């Protein structure tokens, strides 16, 4: 069904994740310079705050800024809802691709199949730009999200683009706020591969387990310092499945980044993306041994203290034709 | 506050630790204990007390209860709005509204 | 119905000046070294 | 062709 007051579809898990990225690519959408997507919790209840505000309308900011598709639920549900409210408002203020993956099965007043317009056991967003539904099946709506939205990301995420340097290939960051489990899912997933994630370390739950961390017992002592209804809900026998997914969280602090609550800069957003990136890059090793492309992708993040500090620093001998290309950029 | 808290007797009623919390003027404690998180009081929950506190001139809980989820086209669409107009009138302001109208 | 909504958008930056006007005060250092 | 791809999506 496509409905317009954005293009709607369904969608089938055996689909391939190559024609789904032809189909956007060529028929709507164009080439893709950044994949930014925020994970939290479907949940109607939400931290809503100022400060909340402002630690995502930068975020929208720099998405339409650098052209970047915002991948989220997108069922009208607290921060969902505000980030549709926000990608209205810079609209009406160049334009934003937000694709929202929702379950089919939990769709209700369903209006299948030409353009039906619904007007109203799940309530989704009309403000997106796409949306999309999932289920081959199972109305009772299990979790199905994560079987297509972790492999369009990776995928997207071999995609190699010539273009915003990176190796010529795209970033797919990670962005955590809310408090929910299928978010620790997620960030456990996002790990398996090579995916930075950038958490939050304020209101969230979870988020601020995950910020302490960085001993079991302890492990346990945070959890429960955290949600403690939720902890106390919880079988003792289901706790293992959480505590082995922290260690997962834990076992490499290479990738996952954190921000500081106490920072009140106004650029804190793009800092702590573009640092949480540069790691990737910086360890890969693919083009390590390359000492230009680090360069060039630190140019184009304003980062000025960290090009300094690093890209030149003391013995290399750079000479005085190497900067040619970077300074005319 | 902290003895109706600890007494148990309505620790499981949920509205009452609120409604007590605005008659003694304290925000910080009611954003951080009483909503908090976690907690689905929905759209529906705050009508009653943030009736209340407009009428007692509640400013900072009346901007905490409209940003935190509460909707105020669904409260307003109500008839408390006649109701609001009917009483809560101050009567020497409707006097000389009415003297300055007319003159 | 245009007008107003982008009205509206300039409102919210009107207000979010305010609040740094307000925030410029530059005095969150005593509470940081608290 | 629009349609041909939606059908190929549907399977």
């Amino acid at each position: 069904g496509d409905i317009q007051f954005g293009k709607y579809l369904r969608l089938s898990c055996d689909t391939d994740s190559e024609t789904l990225y032809e189909l956007l690519t060529q028929h709507w959408h164009l080439k893709t310079p950044n994949l930014v997507i925020s994970v939290t919790g479907g949940a109607k209840n939400f931290a809503l705050k100022p400060r909340m505000r402002k630690i995502f309308s930068r975020l929208i900011y720099i998405a339409q800024s650098k052209g970047a598709w915002i991948l989220t639920g997108g069922t009208h549900y607290g921060l969902m809802k505000y980030i549709g409210e926000v990608v209205r408002d810079n609209t009406i203020s160049e334009n934003i691709v937000a694709i929202g993956i929702a379950a089919w099965g939990m769709v209700s007043n369903r209006d299948t199949l030409f353009s039906a317009q619904y007007i109203m056991l799940y309530i989704l967003d009309n403000n997106h730009t796409h949306l999309l539904l999932v289920d081959n099946g199972c109305h009772g709506h299990p979790t199905v999200e994560a079987k297509l939205r972790n492999q369009l990301e990776k995928y997207i995420s071999e995609r190699t683009s010539q273009d915003s340097n990176y190796g010529g290939k795209i970033p797919i960051v990670c962005f955590a706020q809310g408090g929910g489990r299928e978010t620790l899912k997620a960030i456990n997933t996002s790990v398996k591969s090579k995916i930075p994630c950038v958490v939050v370390e304020g209101s969230g739950q979870i988020a601020d387990v995950i910020a302490s961390l960085v001993t079991s017992s302890m492990v346990k002592e945070k959890l429960v310092r955290f949600l403690p209804r939720t902890v106390s809900r919880l079988p003792e026998e289901e706790i293992e499945s959480w505590i082995k997914w922290l260690k997962e969280i834990l076992e490499s602090s290479h990738l996952l980044t954190v921000i500081k609550m106490e920072e009140a800069g106004d650029e804190i957003v793009s800092n702590a993306i573009s640092y949480a990136l540069y790691k990737a890059f910086s360890t890969n090793e693919q083009d390590k041994d390359n000492w230009n492309g680090q360069l060039k992708l630190l140019l184009e993040w304003n980062q000025l203290d960290l090009a300094s500090d690093e890209i030149f620093t003391n013995d290399r001998r750079w000479e005085s034709a190497d900067l040619q290309e970077v300074m005319f950029t | 506050y902290k003895a109706f808290s600890t007494n148990e007797q309505d620790k499981d009623n949920w509205n009452g630790q609120l409604k007590l919390l605005l008659e003694w003027n304290q925000l910080d404690l009611a954003s951080d204990e009483i909503f908090t998180n976690d907690r689905r009081w929905e759209s529906a929950d705050l009508q009653e007390v943030m009736f209340t506190a407009l009428i007692k001139d509640r400013p900072k809980f009346v901007r905490l209860f409209l940003e935190n989820g509460l909707n105020l086209q669904k409260f307003l669409t109500n008839e408390v709005l006649t109701e609001l107009f009917s009483t809560h009138f101050s009567t020497l302001v409707y006097r000389n509204l009415q003297i300055a109208k007319n003159s | 119905n245009e007008t107003l909504a982008w009205e509206g958008v300039m409102k919210e930056n009107y207000l979010v000046k305010i609040n740094t006007k307000a925030n410029d005060n530059s005095e969150e250092m005593r509470h940081r070294f608290r | 062709d629009l349609v041909n791809f939606i059908q190929a999506n549907f399977k």
